[PDB]
């Protein structure tokens, strides 16, 4: 049970705004 | 979009509420989700109250109420984690982000019940980050906090040597962990946040099934990462207690928080809106209660009342004589004259005038206690910081050696344990007990009738000492034998509590640290000021030093000081 | 800002294996420029880090030395190169080491390894780690030069405890700025701190982060007694799986097959070392391997007595498709170990058999090109990923606990579930691979590798492979198969296969159910309504069939035919026929998962916005014969509908007619073999069948849903 990983998150792109 | 979540939590709502309602933000972009059910107290009342009050503020309040029933089913009490209890939580939570969504609104922040958010701009800097589950740390009082850094195959704490220097703030900046409860701040704008989900768990779910263990699988199955990060001083939390205590145990760790967010700020103000219930002061079941205080020194007195009823303690106030400012003429017109041969066991120095007002003080309180005939009397400092359930771990003690009793004559509660050994000999049947040793800092300490008598009986008028290096000697334990055979009778009985109740609240070399004594003035001449000692201050803390084989396990502890949950 | 150009990385590699070439690679990946020692001559010195050894590549560096020992503008760097992968880039390489300052810096490991005296005299640090390690260190030619002009030993003694001897001297320390790595900025060691390493991965690289000081190293080594924890790494540092671009090193070093000859030969070898169901399929399958079969040859070893039938049955097929055949019975006597011994050594001996492709026969191969693919890859040890069905067994395992027992790992479940594709690297592999014959000649030349130890074969022989250093392989691009559960086998009956519907759902549903039963199920026709609110569909096959029947004969006691009955509560049958109800053979539970997985589907898609749970209590087996009963008179049935199933061919068997419906006046003329007949039999449907006149039949019934 070793070797944690810090798996790569983006930012996901932004809703568009309502109307 | 602020959602609370409150149960039993009428002694700590209006603190919390009051601390919730100073949020540097413009109030009519905001909202509440107050939904409290199962709760013994009057949390309803208490919560109708403020949320009638300030309904107009706020843009749109809400409201859950479920006051029947008023206990689970399948529980033992009011702090085991019956599934059941799980389950509604989840659901609850479910429902707040469900009714967060439908609103059109950015962000979500969980506050819950005991989180006090004392910084008023927690708000403004979690939201001016850019991260989609980020979540302040709060301080405590030991290890505790709310993240964690590592779960091992089905989700328990497993540190990792890269908590401590988070926890004790040597570094900084957002660090990447897997855990976050409590007070977190979600994101609902970002496309990715929509598949975050409370109570239906992931399909591929493996697990225990505890409520913050749904969570994190859920925020690592959608591919966002929740952030935590502590650029500044942000709250203060409770430690969990165990699974079997009582309604007033909680009450009780709350005001130790309340207690702890006194010791470096003005207090935490509650709330305008609503009022605190106070409560009556006891006497402890004592004779009396000193404190010695200084009257130049203000600002020390007013916390330490401000503590004292916080623990519903009265206090007979006493004046200590200002030893800097008195001369020789009224010095030797009470035959004040200093033992010979004695010089500072540090430094060297003969004498000081700070140390004699406070042996001053100490003798006219011990002849006053004399005069009036006490059975039992407690003494206090100007500089103090209560350890948990102090009034009832000290009342149980003392209850026990009453009814079995001996010869308890300066029975100890806070000191230095400087002869760092093998462990000392515990008094047979009696818990938390031991005898005593040599040790400084007679901070506080439990004067007997019978230990007044006989320490009076010394007559120490030609004999001037630090009353830290002058009480070993009455129990035959000081080190140097010439001082010893400088006395005469050695009849006195001290004892000592192994778990300390009582600390310095500043050390030395340390912020806020103002010494009326030791800086001083010699007993004679005026023209030596000894100045506050910096290098060889000598006095740092008996904490780190003691992280050795001291031991002292042979002890009986009490059921209670047995607290914390996964964490520490 | 020194230039990238004057740095120039020795290493020392006698032979070349593969960890050689892995650090090669990870090392080429930055552009770095290695110059090797020793490339071809004899390790004379000793083991390898067992005890002692290893003073001879000092002298290699000494007489290398002489060539730079004038240069000035040159930093020189020396790794051991059987277990290094290099995780960063020189820039950063050559920034950190000016930052340090210093002249030589060396890596710090927690433990004095060959020493225990000496302890106390290193200075004093109150954080990292304190003592010394000779495997890496980076400075200055000159200081280098200096450093080991002062070598005069034998060629065997120990050489780290020479450095921590000249290291120790306060004067020659501070004359040469002798300095350690004490926080880990450059070296790092995975001994003693194999709890403070995290893989942060990146947009298309993977790097490795010490969070107890926060450093990111550059040479990963994984000294002492860790490289398994060093070849689990070697997947990901520093470019071996990037989570946008598929695999690294994956899809080269690829032979395609070229030539026109015809492809290398092959040495097959199945084994038999358990009662295994579905045996008769797995050796059809054999001969279907896409392989050319005149080089392809065999060898086929049973161990157990009851299999001896089917292999007696199916064997002059494999003797004439295959260029050669030998067989190793029951009577042997042979433990399994000796089993296996004895096909790798007979592969071993004949300098043809280029590979070896042992196979048990626990491994039902779904795809027909595995041979290729597994050849093709051009490794040295490779297996398939067979994946138990909706399960996370499988045949590797993540990582070894101390005990040399399973100890999962933590991508364990992002393998088995395929979210990753390429070929790993793993500690232990069974039940399928393709060794190499090199490697099997002249790199494992021992014989017994199998037996010898009192643990299991499996175990051992993944640990004598280990333990030479040789890679165990394991590619899961493509779907190579499933495993078969074989845990518990009842044996006792006729067809044993029967009750294998609890365990290996898939393969019972690819051999029994009828071919045609998905097309009828998606619904583009084949379902038949030659009457209305009647139904036609195919639901067994002619192996169900016959096996049910030959079964059911086999039990005899045709019971029934009276009209007061024990066989039911009340006791009064409305029409006896001479039937046995399925809870005498005990196909009950069987018959009734049958109904629940595979009827309910097809009506629940017939009768549209019905919802059933296909409960049943009454099911049974009927025969009719000219002599003794003819069919039954008209009547009606208890239960929503029933399903009547045809289990013999008529007219090759028997003649006569199916089932005649009055209040249509609907004949059903002549049943196939395996469909099935659905309709509602409670109140429409008045229904009575045609007697037969000549031979036997046999019908399924199955009243559904009381
Ligand atoms: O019916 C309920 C049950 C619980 N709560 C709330 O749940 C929290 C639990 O109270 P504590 O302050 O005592 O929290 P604990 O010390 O018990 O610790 C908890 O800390 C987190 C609370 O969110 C975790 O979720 C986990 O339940 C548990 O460790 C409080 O917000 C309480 O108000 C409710 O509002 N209603
Ligand atoms: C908060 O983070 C988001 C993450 O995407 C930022 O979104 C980016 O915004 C810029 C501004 O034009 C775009 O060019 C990028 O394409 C966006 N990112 C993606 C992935 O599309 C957002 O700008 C950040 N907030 C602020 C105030 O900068
Ligand atoms: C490595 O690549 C860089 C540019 O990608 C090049 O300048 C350098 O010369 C290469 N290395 C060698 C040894 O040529
Ligand atoms: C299944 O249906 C197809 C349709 O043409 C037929 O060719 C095939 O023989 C059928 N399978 C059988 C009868 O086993
Ligand atoms: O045998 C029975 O009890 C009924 C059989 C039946 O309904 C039929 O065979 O059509
Ligand atoms: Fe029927
Ligand atoms: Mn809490």
């Amino acid at each position: 049970a070793y070797f944690p990983e810090e798996r790569w998150s983006p930012e996901s792109p932004l809703q568009a705004p309502r109307v | 979009l602020i959602a609370l979540l409150a149960r039993n939590a009428a002694h700590a709502l209006p603190t919390t509420l009051g601390a919730l309602e100073r949020l540097r933000h413009p109030r009519e972009r905001t909202a509440l989700w107050v939904a409290t059910d199962h709760n013994m107290d009057n949390t309803s009342t208490v919560l109708r109250e403020w949320l009638v009050a300030v309904k107009s503020l706020y843009h749109s309040v809400e409201w859950r109420p479920a006051e029947e029933p008023r206990s689970y089913p399948d529980e033992e009490g009011p702090k085991h984690w019956s599934d059941s209890r799980y389950e509604h939580v989840m659901k609850l939570r479910q429902a707040a982000l469900k009714s967060a969504r439908d609103m059109w609104a950015d962000y979500i922040l969980f506050v819950d019940a005991d989180n006090l958010i004392l910084n008023p701009d927690t708000l403004s800097l979690l939201i001016a980050e850019n991260k989609t589950v980020v979540a302040p740390m709060l301080d405590s009082r030991a290890a505790y906090s709310n993240f964690w850094c590592g779960m091992t195959s089905q989700g328990y704490y497993k540190r990792t040597p890269a908590y401590i220097p988070i926890r004790k703030r040597d570094r900084r900046g957002c660090f990447a962990v897997p855990m976050v409860h409590s007070t977190f701040l979600i994101d609902l704008r970002k496309a990715a946040s929509r598949n975050l989900a409370f109570y239906p768990p992931h399909p591929d779910y493996t697990w225990s099934f505890d409520d913050i263990i749904v969570f994190a699988f859920s925020c690592k199955q959608a591919e966002v990462q929740m952030y935590v990060c502590n650029k500044e001083e942000y709250g203060f939390l409770p430690v969990p207690l165990r699974a079997h205590s009582t309604l007033q145990d909680e009450a009780e760790s709350f005001m130790h928080v309340q207690l702890e967010v006194m010791v470096k700020h003005p207090p935490a103000e509650p709330s305008r809106f609503i009022s605190a219930p106070t409560k009556t002061p006891d006497k402890m079941g004592f004779d009396e209660v000193f404190m010695i205080n200084l009257r130049r020194r203000q600002d020390r007195r007013e916390r330490m009342l401000r503590a004292l009823q916080a623990q519903e303690i009265e206090c007979r106030l006493v004046e200590a004589v200002d030893g800097k400012a008195m001369n020789t003429s009224q010095v030797e017109a009470l035959g004040i004259q200093m033992l010979p041969g004695y010089r500072d066991p540090y430094h060297g120095r003969p004498l000081t005038k700070g140390e004699l007002g406070c042996f001053l003080s100490h003798y006219n309180i011990w002849k006053e206690v004399v005069d009036r005939g006490l059975q039992k009397s407690l003494v206090f400092e100007d500089d103090l910081r209560f350890e948990i359930f102090f009034k009832r771990r000290l009342m149980n003690l003392m209850r026990d050696v009453e009814r079995e009793g001996l010869d308890w004559d300066l029975i100890y509660v806070g000191r230095k344990r400087m002869q760092v050994e093998h462990p000392e000999k515990a008094v047979p049947r009696v818990r938390n007990l031991v005898e005593a040793d040599y040790s400084y800092w007679t901070l506080a300490y439990v004067i007997s009738l019978q230990g007044a008598r006989k320490l009076l009986a010394a007559e120490p008028l030609s004999k001037m000492l630090p009353v830290d290096e002058f009480l070993p000697v009455m129990f035959d334990k000081h080190p140097v034998s010439e001082y010893k055979a400088h006395f005469s009778l050695r009849n006195l009985h001290a004892f000592s509590v192994e778990p300390l109740l009582i600390y310095p609240t500043h050390y030395t070399g340390d912020d806020g640290y103002v010494s009326d004594t030791e800086t001083s003035v010699v007993w004679n001449n005026e023209h030596v000021k000894t100045d506050w000692d910096r290098a060889k201050s000598q006095k740092m803390r008996e904490q780190q030093a003691l992280s050795r084989e001291a031991k002292n396990s042979d002890v009986l502890q009490s059921p209670l000081d047995s607290a914390a949950r996964d964490e520490l | 800002p020194v230039n990238p150009e004057k740095l120039l990385v020795i290493t020392v590699a006698t032979a070349e294996t593969e960890g050689y070439l892995r650090f090669l690679r990870s090392a080429e990946f930055f552009n770095y420029t290695v110059r090797t020692l020793g490339l071809g001559e004899e390790w004379r010195g000793g083991d390898v880090a067992r005890t002692v050894g290893g003073g001879q590549k000092v002298r290699w560096l000494k007489k290398e030395m002489e060539k730079y020992a004038d240069r000035e503008d040159m930093i020189i760097m020396f790794v051991d190169s059987y277990d290094v992968i290099l995780a960063g880039s020189p820039t950063e390489l050559l920034k950190k080491f000016v930052q340090s300052g210093s002249r030589l810096l060396f890596s710090a490991e927690s433990f004095c390894w060959p020493e225990w005296g000496l302890a106390e005299q290193y200075p004093e640090v109150g954080t990292g780690k304190r003592f010394l390690n000779s495997g890496g260190f980076i400075g200055f030619a000159t200081t280098i030069h200096q450093i080991v002009r002062q070598w005069k030993y034998k060629d065997d003694d120990d050489d780290q405890l020479f450095y921590t001897r000249l290291y120790l001297d306060p004067g020659l320390r501070e004359k040469l700025s002798l300095n350690l790595d004490h926080k880990s900025r450059i070296f790092q060691n995975l001994n003693g701190a194999l709890d403070e390493v995290v893989l942060k991965f990146d947009r298309n690289r993977v790097r490795i982060r010490n969070v107890a000081y926060d450093t990111l190293p550059i040479v990963v080594h994984g000294n002492g007694p860790t490289k398994l924890q060093l070849n689990y790494l070697g997947n990901y540092v520093p470019n071996g799986w990037t989570p946008e671009g598929g695999c690294g090193f994956c899809n080269q070093d690829r032979r395609t097959l070229p030539g026109g000859q015809p492809p290398p030969r092959v040495f097959l070898a199945v084994f038999v070392e358990q009662p295994t169901p579905f045996l008769p399929r797995f050796l059809q399958r054999l001969l279907l391997l896409d392989y050319p079969p005149d080089r392809v040859t065999l060898f086929l070893h049973n161990n157990e007595v009851f299999h001896e039938p089917h292999i007696a049955d199916s064997w002059p097929q494999l003797q004439d498709h295959f260029s050669a055949v030998k067989l190793v019975g029951p009577e042997e006597a042979l433990s399994p170990g000796e089993a296996r011994d004895m096909a790798m050594d007979l592969c071993r001996q004949d300098p043809e058999c280029e590979f070896y492709f042992s196979l048990d026969a626990d491994a039902v191969l779904t795809n027909l090109q595995t041979l290729r693919i597994l050849i093709e890859e051009n490794r040295k040890v490779i297996a398939p990923m067979l994946s138990r069905h909706g399960k996370l067994w499988s045949n590797f395992w993540g990582a070894l606990s101390p005990d040399e027992y399973y100890a999962r790992s933590e991508d364990y479940v992002e393998l088995v579930q395929r979210k990753r594709v390429g070929v790993w690297n793993v500690p232990y592999i069974s039940q399928a691979y393709v060794i190499r014959g090199d490697t099997l000649r002249m790199e494992l030349p021992q014989r017994d590798v199998f037996s010898g130890s009192d643990t299991d074969p499996d175990m051992a022989f993944c640990k004598s492979f280990r333990d030479k250093g040789i890679f165990l392989h394991l590619s899961n691009q493509h779907e190579f198969g499933r495993l078969l559960a074989t845990s518990r086998y009842d044996t006792e009956h006729l067809h044993p296969d029967l009750w294998q519907i609890f365990d290996n759902p898939v393969d019972w549903k690819e051999q029994y159910i009828h071919e045609n039963y998905s097309r009828a199920l998606e619904g583009e026709g084949i379902v038949e309504q030659p009457c209305p609110d009647v139904y036609w569909f195919p639901l067994l096959s002619e192996q169900m069939c016959d096996e049910l029947v030959a079964e059911m004969e086999h039990y005899g006691q045709w019971s029934g035919g009276r009209h007061e009955d024990s066989r039911l509560a009340g006791g009064y049958e409305n029409v006896p026929t001479v039937d046995i109800h399925m809870k005498q053979v005990g196909y009950e539970d069987q018959w009734l998962q049958l109904l629940r997985t595979y009827v309910g589907p097809m009506t629940e898609s017939l009768f549209p916005g019905y919802h059933t749970k296909a409960r049943a209590v009454m099911n049974f087996v009927v025969r009719y014969r000219p002599d003794e009963q003819p069919s039954l008179r008209p009547h009606h049935d208890s239960s929503t509908f029933t399903l009547n199933v045809a289990l013999n061919h008529k007219g090759l068997d028997y003649e006569g007619g199916g089932c005649r419906f009055l209040r249509y006046d609907c004949v059903i003329s002549s049943p196939r073999k395996g469909w099935a007949l659905l309709h509602p039999g409670r109140l429409t449907h008045y229904h009575e069948g045609l007697p037969t006149t000549w031979g036997t039949r046999y019908i399924m019934v199955s009243f559904v849903d009381p």
